Order: structure tokens, then C-alpha cells, then sequence
């Protein structure tokens, strides 16, 4: 439930002794398909949403901001979720969400299935409630 | 693995373990356990002497086979079970 | 498999942007029993093995020598690990190896039981042959 | 492969090596992987001495075929494994 | 000619050319070839000493029978090719 | 006036002609000629010392058993010609 690059990452940061690269701000993001694992997601959905700019976690905050400080691990949104509307065309299925490094591409941390499949009619905010998209 | 024959005497019941010992481990503990578990056929008490679990058999009513298997322990670890079935006359 | 001081650091970094502490070199240990896998552990085998210091990872290299390149996960030893032989006095069971960043204390990176349960004789190496303690 | 009988107890169940050993073969790590793996049948410990791999076995359940495999590592690079069954009492 | 039983390990297996050999020569070079080297089936070394040919084998699963090849020179030229196939537990 | 298995092997190939040697005649020239007029089973060279034609076979493709007959000259005149055929493996 880990992507390639991070498992790989962690796994350098621990043994080898390199120098973890940060994500400089976290972008949490919706994917109709389920994503890959590598870099890149399958698949992004556009051209259904002209408003999907992908929501910034830590609205307020540089870093630091984005989720709870782990103890035993764990964190939770600090901050609500407020996805753009749907624009238009059909509904959109939506069940996967991925947080990523930077706006378009830029590596995906996290890939994770969410706990119920949340179908997406003509005009809908898709909020995350506050205290979801934990991770371990 | 042998059986017994007994009505309300009391006997020694000798348990030689010369045979299976692999190399002069010093015995240990020793435990028997009754399958009839009514308290018939008490077993007294049990002496560990070179190498022969002594496991004395109070008796027990009637004619039903009494089965009373003896546990024991060994220094280095090895622990090993058997059981014989004592017919009460 | 991992304890609450990495889990902790890299949800840190991966998350809200910690940076992420990088260990100096990777000390291998054993276990009688499991790791408590929180910070120190419980126990290791000292006082009945006169001869038990952390036969360091990576002996000839600086770093990064010690441990594979990890590819979609996976790491190994890369130098074999030989254990200083047994002085004396009781045989002591080896189960648990914790992976530790510093000689004494300092953290506990991995805890992972060997797959088999082996005992110390009164004169034994214990080696770790080349691709050992396997880790994805 | 050899038959073994056990019922609740821990014993050495020495295996041997020795006669494959060609010269001077030194037999390190080794490791002993069961099949029914979980709980059940547990191997607490094995010894290693003089090439003879002794596994002893924790006991398993009532009266089921579990089988367990010896693998024997060498610094010569070669492995070796013998597949004995215990058929548990 | 020969057929060689492994399941998952490294192991010995070596072939010596002592009725073949001519006459005082000294094996050179030396080769392995896997027909299923497309299969887990490797060839992890070959090593040569004292007119026998050490050949480890890797190993793969399954009961097919894979064929490794043994291709050695001569110090006069001769050229001696020799098939055996090690069949996988 | 026999037969030779070979894959891709070079081989000496003997031929021995003490059983024909009327008295004493020193072997001269000597030629062999293959019958796959392919090009195949090439002969490198032939050695002529002590009696004995060593011809090399540097060996075929396929299965097609290639026949190389061998031709001698001798200082008395004599000449004489032996076929055997070789099989390539």
C-alpha cells in the first residue's frame, strides 16, 4: 500500500545512509483508476473536471501543517479537504486517492483505496472530512 | 508400553529407562497422570532413582483398565512420555 | 515488523516534512527473546556471551556498502557477518536480531525474527552469510 | 525420509549430515522450515555439533501427518536439505 | 550420461575425465550451458582443479528435467563435449 | 574402417596402418577426402609420424553421418585407401 519510490526510499534512508529527498508540500489527489504504484497515476481525471486543480493539504501552514505528529506512528488531516466542484459532462467514479509530491507528477507518495467508493454526480464539493486519509 | 495386574495391593511398579537415555543425563522432575481422572487408582508418590522412575499404584475398584501415562524431565531438556494400562482384579 | 522510532521518522518525512535522521553506520545484534520493538529492546544477550559486540555492518566501507541497492524494495547484506565465538560458561537461544544504529542503545531500526530457532553451543561462530536478513 | 512419533513432548530427533560432508565442510546457519508452519508443531531450537543437525520439535496436535525440512548451509557454498516426516501421536 | 537429483539448493556435483584423458595433458578452459537458462536454472561457477571439472548448480523448481552442457579444452587441442541432465525435485 | 561419434568437437583420429606395412616403408603424403562435399566436417590437417595418420575432424552440423576416406602414398609405390564414416552428433 506503499508506492516504489517511497518504499524504495525508506529502504536507502534506513540502510544505505542516503539522504531522504521531503516533499516540500503535500498534494493529495483522486484517481478514477487504481494507481499504479510507480510514478504516475492510473489514471488522473481531466477533461471531466475542468476544475480539479489538486487540493493542497495545509492550506494555512509552509510545512508542518499537513497531518498530526506520529506517535506510534499514524496521522490524521489537521485540515479539512474542499475538492473544486464537478463542472460538468457525467458523473465521475472516483475510488482511489493519492497524495503526491508536486502538482502534476512529481513522484506519488502514498497510494491507499478508500473505504467506500463515493460516486460523484453532476455538482458535488467531495470534501474530506476532517480525521480521514490516515496513514500508517 | 507393558500392562499390569492388580485388585488393592499396593506395588512398587518399576519404570526402567536405561534404554532411551542418550548420555548420562541426570533425571528430573517425573510426573504420572491418570486416565481415570474419578481419583480411583491414586498414585501414592513416585521416587527418581538411577534412572528407574519408581511409580507406586494404590489400586482401584472394579474391572475397568486403569491408564496412567508417567512424564519426565531431563537436565539437558529432553522431555519424554509413556503411557501402560493397569487392569484392576 | 518495524519499530515506533522509524515508523514515527518517515511518516514524519514522507507527511509533514521532518527532516529525517540519517544513521552513521548499521550495528547488527541478537535477541534471546522478541524486541519489545519500541525504542531500546528486551534483551540482549550479555553477561552469559562475554563476546557480544555488534560486529558492525559494512566493515570495509564508509557507507552505503553495507546494505544492496534497494529495487522496488528488497536489501541485503553485503559483507558476511561472522560472530565472535562463544567464551564459555551457559548456551544462550538466538531467535530475534534487531537491526541499531549505535553499538549500545541508539534506536532499534528493524526487529524481524529468524525464520528458525537456533541455539549458541559452548564454541560456535553464528555466521550471517552474504544475502542474509533479507528486508523489502 | 524417516517416520517419527511423538505425542505432546521435546526430544533431539538428531539428523545427519556427516556422510555428504567431503573434507574439512563446516556446517553453519542452517535453518529448519516446517510446512503446517503456524503455532502447532514449533521447532524451539536446533544444535549444531560435529555435522549432526539435532531439531528439536515443541509436539504437535492430535493425530495429523506433519512433516518438516532440515536446510544445512555450508562456506563452501553448497546446501543441502533432507525432508523428514513426524507423524504426532 | 548421467542424471542428478536436487530440489532447491547449491550442491556439489562434479565429473572427472579420468579414463578419457589422453595421455599427460591438462584441462583448460571449461564451459556451462543450460538449456533452460531461460528457467531459474543457473549456472552459479565452474572451477577446474587437478583434471576434475567443479561444476555448481543453482537449481530450479518443478520435476522438469533440465539439461546442463560441459564443454573443456586440451592443452593439444582436443575438444571434448559431455550432456548430463539433473533432474529438480 | 569404423566409426566416429562427434558433435562439434575437434578430435585426433587416429589411423594405425602397422597391420598393412608390407617391410619397413616410410608413410609419404597422405590425403583424405570428405563426401559431404559441403565444406562440412572440414579437416584442418593430418600429421604423418610413425606409421600412424593423425587426421583431425573439426566436425559437422546436423546428424548426417559425413564419410572422409583416407589415401597414403608409400617409397615403394604402394598406395592404399581406407573410408570410415563419422557421425556428427
Amino acid at each position: 500500500a506503499a508506492s516504489t519510490y517511497t518504499e524504495n526510499n525508506i529502504l536507502n534512508a534506513l540502510l544505505r545512509g542516503v539522504a531522504f529527498p521531503l516533499p516540500a508540500k503535500t498534494y493529495v489527489s483522486l484517481h478514477t483508476g487504481d494507481p499504479g504504484v510507480g510514478a504516475g497515476a492510473n489514471e488522473v481525471s481531466l477533461s471531466n473536471w475542468p476544475a480539479y486543480v489538486r487540493r493542497e493539504a495545509e492550506q494555512g501552514g509552509a510545512i508542518g501543517s499537513g497531518w498530526t505528529p506520529a506517535a506510534s506512528g499514524q496521522t490524521s488531516n489537521v485540515n479539512q479537504l474542499t475538492y473544486p466542484a464537478n463542472n460538468g459532462v457525467a458523473a465521475v467514479t472516483v475510488t482511489h486517492y493519492a497524495v503526491f509530491d508536486a502538482p502534476t507528477g512529481g513522484n506519488l507518495l502514498f497510494k491507499a483505496p478508500l473505504t467506500v467508493a463515493r460516486t460523484l454526480q453532476v455538482g458535488d464539493v467531495f470534501v474530506f472530512d476532517v480525521g480521514s486519509l490516515t496513514a500508517q | 508400553g507393558i500392562v499390569q495386574k492388580t485388585a488393592t495391593e499396593q506395588l512398587d511398579y518399576d519404570i526402567d529407562f536405561a534404554r532411551w537415555m542418550p548420555d548420562g543425563d541426570v533425571l528430573q522432575s517425573a510426573g504420572v497422570v491418570i486416565t481415570p481422572d474419578d481419583g480411583t487408582l491414586t498414585s501414592p508418590a513416585y521416587e527418581i532413582d538411577g534412572t528407574v522412575v519408581k511409580v507406586w499404584l494404590a489400586g482401584g475398584t472394579a474391572g475397568a483398565s486403569y491408564n496412567v501415562d508417567v512424564t519426565v524431565a531431563t537436565a539437558a531438556g529432553r522431555i519424554k512420555e509413556t503411557c501402560f494400562k493397569t487392569r484392576v482384579r
